[PDB]
C-alpha cells in the first residue's frame, strides 16, 4: 500500500503591475505609533512592470533553520591516570556552553522539538619518552543519567552496569553514535528564558538553571588502562528534529559570558562611519 | 508495504521519492522539512482595528 | 542474507543530513501541546518587522540613544544633506545589527526590496517637507539635491500621519545578492535633502529628530545558510 | 533572389548580392518576458531612436593585412541615442543586426570571414599578464590582427592564426558567420540574439560579443584595377531594453 | 586636455595603459619578426599651442637572416637576398653525390635576432 | 505502484537507394558564403545501395559525454609540521587546475549541471630516521567555506565546529567519500568565459574570476599530532550529472598557462608533411 | 535486521559509474532555467559543422593563414596535382585539429561519410574544372589522373555556385574504424586534378586558392570515450 | 513501492531495469543518460531562407 502525500510549494509574490496615479489615496503616509508595520509593496510608490515571481523561503523556515547538527559540548578522559576522577568524561546536559547553537536558539523564547544526537569520540596517543605498543581498539560507553540516578564514582563502578539507564558501547572505528530522543520535559516547551527565582521568597538562583534539569552524561573507555596513557575527546551534537517556536526575541548584541546566566558587558550598538552622510566613492579611474 | 510517495524538491522556470518509518516512535522519523506555512500579519500587524493601506492610518 | 553493496558517503557523518534513528526513550509520552501565543513558522517573518536602525552611527554616539535619530533644524539648510547610506543590509554598519540584518547574517544570498519607514519626531506645529531618494548602483553618491531628484525618490509632507514609507525596489540583474556585498553586487544607496525646510511657529524648539525604521517588503527571501560572524567565544562555558 | 532590404528605424540598408541571412541559432531578437525577469522596475523602450542602423568608420582591405576586431557593445556607446541610454541606464538588454558591405570588381577576388563570438574572452602578449581596456576595444576604431606573434605589456596576443582566444581562426566556423567571396557576394548579415546567462546585463563592463573580419584569402588584381578597397560595417540594435536609470556613468 | 590621437605602428603595437590625457605615457612594440627603430615611449607634454606627444611614432622594420651558408658539391634553387623571416632555401646536390639532412633550412628569430634552422644538408661523394 | 518509463533509441539515417540521373538538380553545387553547411548524403552522389543503418549516437550526447568523474584538485597536509599552515589544505574551488576537464568543459560557453563530488585520500609516512609506531587509523575532516563564512588559522580552530557549514568526516580505509551538489550559481549557468571586468570603469579583473566565486575547501586530520611525521594527499573529483550547454566553441589549440586567465603562446595551426601532394605509398612488397 | 552479503565490487570508485548521493545542500532552490540561444545536446551536432581545413601544412606556413588554401594558377598545369591528402579524420595533421577531427580525438571509433566542400576564391572571371577524386584503400595513392579517373570521383566546374561537395561515402568491412587508425582500418586518401584548367581573360590575376571545409554527414557516430592526447600540463594550476 | 521500470540498453541485429529514488532533493538522483536528442540545424542551418539541397545556394 502505497500513499500520496500533497507537498505545496510556498512562492513570494509577484510584482503587479501599475501606473500613473492622481488619487487621494495614500499608501505611503502611515503612522507607526500604532506598532503597526507598513505593507507598501514597490507597486505602490512607482511604476512597476508585471513580474512572475518563483522564488521560495523554504530555507527559512524554523525547521530548515534550526535542523543542523551542532556541537555542544567537549570533554576529554585518558585511559589511565593518577586521579580516577579523569579517567571518565561527565557533563550535566544543557544547549549552553558553546555560542553558535545557543544564539541561534534564543531568538524564541520557548523552543519544544525533538532531538537527533550524535557523538564523534577522537582518540589520540599522549606524547611521551616511550611510545610503541600493541593496543586493540578502544571501545566507550556513554551513560544517560537522569535526574535522580546513581552517579559513578569511578570507571569500575556498579553504576556502569546500566540496567535502566540508556547507554552506547561504541568500538572505535565505526560510523559516529547517534540516537534519537523525545521532547523530554515537564513544561510545554523548552524555556529558553526565565525571569524568576526557585524559591517563594523571591531568591535562590535566577532564571535559566532553574527550569531545565535533565541529568548528566558520563562516557568511559571500556577496555581497561593502558600500557601507555592515550586520551580521547568526544563532542556531541544537537541536531533539533520536529521544531516548534515561540515569542520570538531580538537576536543577542553582547558577547555570552558563563552557561548559568545572562550576564553581559555593555556593547556599542553598530560599528561607525566618518560621518552621517558617508558613502564611499567607488566609481574612479 | 505502508509507504508515502511524496514530491522532491525541484525548482521553476522521477520527481517522487519514497518514505517508510522502521522505529515504533514519532520521535525517530525524518525532519518535516516540507512543510511552508507563515502569518507574519501576527507580528507584523498586531492591532485591534484593521489599516487598509491606502487610507490614512488616522484619521 | 540479501548482496548488498556500500556506496561512497557510507559511515560518514554529515551535519546536514536528516536519516532515521533509533528512540533512546521507547515509547516515552511527551507533554500535551500548549496554544501558547505567538508562534514562529519561518524567518521572514521577523525580518518584515520594523526595527529603529542606527543612521547617526557616527563616533561618540555609538553607546547613545543619540545612534538612533537624525538631527534636523530649521532655517537655511537646504545646501545640506540630512543623510545618506549604502544599501547593503548584511555588511553596512547601519543595517548589519537590525532585525532584517541580523536575519540576513545567518543566510549567503538575499533578495526582494526593502521598506525604510520615517518617522518626523518634532512638534506638533513644525512643518516640513523633505525628499527621499534612493539610485541603483553604477554611479558616485549623489551629492546635490539635482541629482537625487533623478534617482527613485518620494517627497515626504510631514503632517498628521507622521511617519512616510520610501519602498526600495529590488533592481538588480542577478536574481540574487550576496549578503557579504561586493562591487559586483553592489546594490545602491539612498541619500535624503530638505525640499523646502522646516517652519515652527514662536515658542517651540527649532533641532527636531527623523528615525527610520527597516523591514522587508512580502516578496524578500534569503537562501544558503551559514554561519553568522557576529557571535564568537575563546573557551567552552561561555 | 540576391537582392535585399533591412528596414529599422528611420534607417534602410539596399543590398543587390547578398548570400542569406544567418539567424544567430535560429533565434530572433526578442524582450524580456515576465517570467524570466528579474528587475522589478518599468524598463525604457525607446524603440526607434535607438534600434536604428548605425554605421562605424570604415577600414582599408589591403594586400597584406591580417583582420580586425571589434566589441558590441563599446562601439556604440557614442552613437545617439543607443550611447545615451546606455549611459544613464544601469542594465541594459539589445540583439544586434550587422551588415558587413565590401565590394570590388570582376577583376578582384579575395575572400573574408565575418564572425561573431560570444564572449571572446582574450589573451595578453605576456603570458603572465592582464590586458587593459584599451587592448580590447577602441571604440569605433577597429582592433588589428598581426601576422606575427605580437609583444607588448597589456596588449592582446592577435596572431591571426589563433584569433587570440587561443584556438585554431579555422574553427571559428563554429559561431555565427558568413564569408565575402568578392567573386560572388559583397555583404554579410547577421542577426544576433542576446546570448548571455543572465536576463539583462550591464553595458560599459561586458562586452556581450566580438565581431571578426579575418581575410582568409587576400586581396589581388592586376595592371590597373582599383587598389583601394573599403570594408564598411553597420550594427543596428533589436528590442533594446534598458532598466535601473541613475546619473550618467564616466570613463 | 587631451593629445591626439597616438596612430598606429603597423608591424607593431602601442600600449596605453592610462588612456592619452595630459601627462600620460604610451609604449612601444614590434611584432615578433621585426626590429624597433625608434622611440620606446612617448608623452603627453605640453607643445607650443596645444599639448602633443613627446616622442614620434617609431618603425617595426623586418629582421633579415644572413646570406645562406652556401655548401660544397651543391646547388641552390635561385639564390636571393631579402631572406626575412619564416622564408626559405632549398639545396641540392651535384652529379655523383648524394644528399644528407635537412634538404632546406627555414629562417626563424631567436632572441630579436635572425638567425637560419638547423646546418644546410651534406653531399657525398 | 510501478511506473513504465519509455526510453527511445536514436539511430543514425539509413542509406536509401539510388541511380543514373541526368537533371538540372545539382545537389553537389552550393555556396559556402551563406555560413550554410552543405547536406550531401552519399546518396546525392553516387549510387548507392540501401543500407539499414542500427548505429547509435548515444555515448556522444552530452550526458554521456561529461558525466565521467575526474580530478580537479590535489592538495597535500601532514599531521605534524612547523608551520601550523601545512597542516591542512585548502583552496579556492573552482574545475580550472587540471587541463583536461577544464578543456572538456571548454566547449561550451555556458553550463549549467549538478555534480557528483568524491574524495580521494590518502596517507602515507614520511621517510625518516626512526620508523615504527603503531598509530591508530587516521580521519579526516573535509569542511566547505562558502563565500562569506570564517576560515580556519589552525586544525585547532574553533570553525571547524561546522555549525553551518558541511563537512564530511571519514575514517581511512573506508570507500571515498562522495556527496552531491546542485546548481550552486546566481546566474543562469555557469559562464565558463567571460569578456568583460569586475569593476564600471573598465578595470579590475578580467574574465572568469569576476563572475564565480564559490567558496574554499580546508581538509585536516582530526586525530591530533603525530609521534612520526606523516603526510596526506587529497584529490578532488566533480562528475556533472543533469547537464545542460549552451553555444559551443571551437576547442582550445594552445596549452593552457594559468588558471586565472587565457592567456596563451602561439602555436601552429597543425604540424607539416613533405609536400602538399603527399600520401605514404604502402602497398610494398 | 535483513541478512545482507556484499559481492565483489563493493567500497570501490569506478569513475564512470552512476549512482545517487546525499545532496550536501537539502531543500537548495535553483536559478530558475534560462532559455539561452543555441543549446548543444549531442557532439555530433559541433562535428557536422563545415571548418577549413589546413591541407597546404608544409613547413614554412605552419603558422601562416596560407596553410589554410590551395593554391591554383593558368596555363598547362595538367601534369601536375593540385593536392592530396590520405583520409584520416583522427589522426591526418590535415584532420585532426578540425572540429571533425578535435570532436573524434574524444573517441576512439567512428563510423559514418564525411562531407568535404570546396570553395573556389579566385576572379568572378576565372573559369576551370577540377576533378576530386577519393580512392578506397587497397592500392598506392594513383599519381596520373587516368587513375585518379578511376575512383570515386565528381567534377567541379566553377561558376556561380562557388563551392562543391565531395561525399566521401562510407565503404568499409568493419562497422567502425579506429580513430589512432592503422592500415588494418585504412580509409582511403583524396586527389585532386585539372580537368581542363584555368582561364582568365587580360587584366585579373593568375594565381587564385582553393579552400575545403571538412564536416560529417548525417550517419556519422563515434564510441568508446578516450583522452585527447591534445591538451597536457606538467603541475597543478595550469 | 514509488518505482520506475525503463528499458536497458541493448544492440539491435529481461530488458527492463528498476529505479527507485531516495533522497527529498533532485540534484542527488541519478544522471539523465539515456535522453538522446538532436537539432544539427540551429548550428549547421542557421539562414533565414530555406535552402533545399537541390536547387542553387543562389539564383
Ligand atoms: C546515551 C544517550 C545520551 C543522550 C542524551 C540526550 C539528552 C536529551 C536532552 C535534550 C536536550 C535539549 C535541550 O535541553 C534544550 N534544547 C534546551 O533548550
Ligand atoms: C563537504 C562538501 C564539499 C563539496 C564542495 C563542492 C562545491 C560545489 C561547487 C560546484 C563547482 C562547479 C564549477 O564551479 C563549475 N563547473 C564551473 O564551470
Amino acid at each position: 500500500v502505497v500513499e500520496a502525500v500533497e507537498n505545496a510549494v510556498a512562492r513570494v509574490a509577484d510584482t503587479i503591475s501599475s501606473g500613473p496615479s492622481n488619487s487621494q489615496a495614500v499608501p505611503a503616509l502611515t503612522a507607526v505609533e500604532t506598532g503597526h508595520t507598513s505593507q507598501v509593496t514597490p507597486s505602490d510608490t512607482i511604476q512597476t512592470r508585471h513580474v512572475r515571481n518563483y522564488h521560495s523561503r523554504s530555507e527559512s523556515s524554523i525547521e530548515n533553520f534550526l535542523c543542523r547538527s551542532a556541537c555542544v559540548y567537549m570533554g576529554e578522559y585518558h585511559t589511565t591516570n593518577t586521579d580516577t576522577s579523569k579517567l571518565f568524561a561527565s557533563w550535566t546536559i544543557n544547549a549552553r556552553r558553546m555560542v553558535q547553537m545557543r544564539r541561534k536558539l534564543e531568538l524564541f523564547t520557548y523552543v519544544r522539538f525533538d532531538m537527533e544526537v550524535t557523538f564523534v569520540i577522537t582518540s589520540k596517543q599522549d606524547q611521551g619518552t616511550q611510545l610503541g605498543q600493541d593496543m586493540p581498539p578502544l571501545t566507550h560507553q556513554i551513560m544517560y543519567i537522569p535526574p535522580g540516578g546513581p552517579i559513578p564514582k569511578s570507571v569500575t563502578d556498579y553504576t556502569w552496569q546500566t540496567s535502566t539507564n540508556p547507554s552506547i558501547f561504541w568500538t572505535e572505528g565505526n560510523a559516529p553514535p547517534r540516537m534519537s530522543i523525545p521532547f523530554i520535559s515537564i513544561g510545554n516547551a523548552y524555556s529558553n528564558f526565565y525571569d524568576g527565582w526557585s524559591h517563594f521568597s523571591q531568591n535562590g538562583v535566577y532564571g535559566y538553571n532553574t527550569l531545565n534539569h535533565m541529568g548528566q552524561i558520563y562516557v568511559r573507555h571500556v577496555n581497561g588502562s593502558s600500557p601507555l596513557p592515550m586520551t580521547s575527546t568526544v563532542r556531541m551534537y544537537f541536531k533539533p528534529k520536529h521544531v516548534k517556536v515561540w515569542v520570538p526575541r531580538p537576536p543577542r548584541l553582547c558577547q555570552y559570558k558563563n552557561a548559568s546566566t545572562v550576564n553581559f558587558t555593555p556593547t556599542n550598538i553598530t560599528e561607525k562611519r566618518q560621518s552621517i552622510n558617508y558613502i564611499p566613492e567607488t566609481v574612479k579611474p | 508495504m505502508g509507504a508515502q510517495v511524496s514530491t522532491q524538491k525541484t525548482g521553476a522556470h522521477i520527481i517522487h521519492y519514497t518514505n517508510i518509518n522502521y522505529y515504533k516512535d514519532a520521535a525517530s522519523n525524518s525532519a518535516n522539512r516540507q512543510d511552508f506555512s507563515q502569518d507574519p500579519g501576527k507580528f507584523t500587524e498586531p492591532v485591534k482595528d484593521i489599516m487598509v493601506k491606502s487610507l490614512p492610518a488616522l484619521n | 542474507g540479501l548482496p548488498v553493496m556500500n556506496t561512497p558517503g557510507s559511515n560518514q557523518f554529515l551535519t546536514s543530513d536528516d536519516f532515521q534513528s533509533p528512540s533512546a526513550m521507547p515509547q516515552f509520552d511527551v507533554t500535551p501541546e500548549l496554544n501558547i501565543p505567538g508562534e514562529v513558522q519561518n524567518l521572514m517573518e521577523i525580518a518584515e518587522v520594523d526595527s529603529v536602525v542606527p543612521v547617526n552611527n557616527v563616533e561618540g554616539k555609538l553607546d547613545t540613544m543619540e545612534i538612533y535619530r537624525i538631527p534636523v533644524q530649521s532655517g537655511n539648510h537646504q545646501s545640506s544633506q540630512v543623510f545618506g547610506f549604502q544599501v547593503q543590509p548584511g555588511l553596512d554598519n547601519v543595517f548589519k545589527h537590525t532585525l532584517l540584518g541580523e536575519i540576513l547574517n545567518y543566510y549567503a544570498h538575499w533578495s526582494g526590496s526593502i521598506k525604510l519607514t520615517f518617522v518626523f519626531c518634532g512638534s506638533a506645529m513644525a512643518t516640513g517637507k523633505f525628499l527621499l531618494a534612493y539610485a541603483p548602483p553604477g554611479a558616485n553618491a549623489p551629492k546635490s539635491r539635482k541629482d537625487a531628484m533623478l534617482g527613485t525618490h518620494i517627497i515626504w509632507d510631514v503632517g498628521l500621519q507622521s511617519s512616510c514609507v520610501l519602498c526600495i525596489p529590488w533592481i538588480s540583474q542577478t536574481h540574487y545578492r550576496l549578503v557579504q556585498q561586493d562591487e559586483y553586487t553592489s546594490a545602491g544607496n539612498v541619500t535624503c535633502w530638505y525640499q523646502t525646510g522646516i517652519v515652527v511657529p514662536a515658542g517651540t524648539p527649532t533641532s527636531c529628530s527623523i528615525m527610520c525604521f527597516v523591514s522587508a517588503c512580502n516578496d524578500f527571501s534569503v537562501r544558503l545558510l551559514k554561519d553568522t560572524p557576529f557571535i564568537e567565544q575563546s573557551a567552552l562555558l561561555q | 533572389d540576391r537582392v535585399r532590404s533591412i528596414t529599422l528605424g528611420n534607417s534602410t540598408i539596399t543590398t543587390q548580392e547578398s548570400a542569406n541571412v544567418v539567424v544567430a541559432y535560429g533565434r530572433w531578437p526578442e524582450y524580456l518576458k515576465d517570467n524570466e525577469a528579474t528587475a522589478e522596475d518599468q524598463p525604457t523602450q525607446p524603440d526607434v531612436a535607438t534600434c536604428r542602423f548605425y554605421t562605424l568608420e570604415s577600414v582599408t582591405w589591403e594586400r597584406d593585412s591580417p583582420g580586425w576586431w571589434w566589441k558590441f557593445p563599446d562601439a556604440l556607446k557614442d552613437m545617439g541615442l543607443f550611447g545615451q541610454n546606455m549611459y544613464y541606464h544601469y542594465l541594459g538588454r539589445a540583439g544586434y543586426t550587422i551588415h558587413v558591405q565590401c565590394n570590388a570588381s570582376k577583376f578582384h577576388q579575395g575572400c573574408l570571414m565575418v564572425v561573431c563570438v560570444p564572449e571572446a574572452e582574450m589573451g595578453c602578449s605576456q603570458v603572465d599578464g592582464t590586458v587593459n581596456e584599451h587592448s580590447l576595444s577602441e571604440g569605433e576604431t577597429a582592433k588589428k590582427f598581426a601576422s606575427t606573434s605580437t609583444n607588448g605589456t597589456n596588449t592582446v596576443q592577435s596572431i591571426v592564426t589563433n584569433a587570440g582566444m587561443g584556438v585554431g581562426v579555422g574553427n571559428l566556423t563554429i559561431f555565427p558567420h558568413q564569408w565575402i567571396n568578392l567573386r560572388t557576394n559583397n555583404c554579410a548579415t547577421i542577426v544576433m540574439p542576446y546570448i548571455n546567462n543572465v536576463p539583462m546585463d550591464n553595458m560599459f563592463r561586458h562586452h556581450n560579443f566580438t565581431l571578426m573580419i579575418i581575410p582568409f584569402v587576400p586581396l589581388d588584381y592586376s595592371s590597373d584595377s582599383s587598389t583601394y578597397v573599403p570594408i564598411t560595417v553597420t550594427v543596428a540594435p533589436m528590442c533594446a531594453e534598458y532598466n535601473g536609470l541613475r546619473l550618467a556613468t564616466s570613463l | 586636455k587631451s593629445c591626439p590621437n597616438p596612430g598606429e605602428i603597423r608591424n607593431g603595437q602601442i600600449d596605453v595603459p592610462g588612456g592619452i590625457l595630459f601627462g600620460a605615457t604610451i609604449s612601444f612594440s614590434c611584432n615578433t619578426g621585426y626590429k624597433l627603430f625608434g622611440s620606446t615611449s612617448s608623452f603627453c607634454l605640453i607643445s607650443g599651442s596645444s599639448v602633443q606627444w613627446s616622442d614620434p611614432l617609431p618603425e617595426c622594420r623586418e629582421i633579415y637572416c644572413p646570406a645562406p651558408p652556401q655548401i660544397d658539391n651543391g646547388i641552390i634553387q635561385g639564390e636571393r637576398d631579402h631572406y626575412g623571416y619564416r622564408q626559405s632555401v632549398t639545396y641540392a646536390c651535384n652529379k655523383g653525390f648524394t644528399m644528407i639532412g635537412e634538404h632546406s633550412i627555414y629562417c626563424t628569430v631567436n632572441n630579436d635576432e635572425g638567425e637560419w634552422s638547423g646546418p644546410p644538408p651534406e653531399c657525398r661523394g
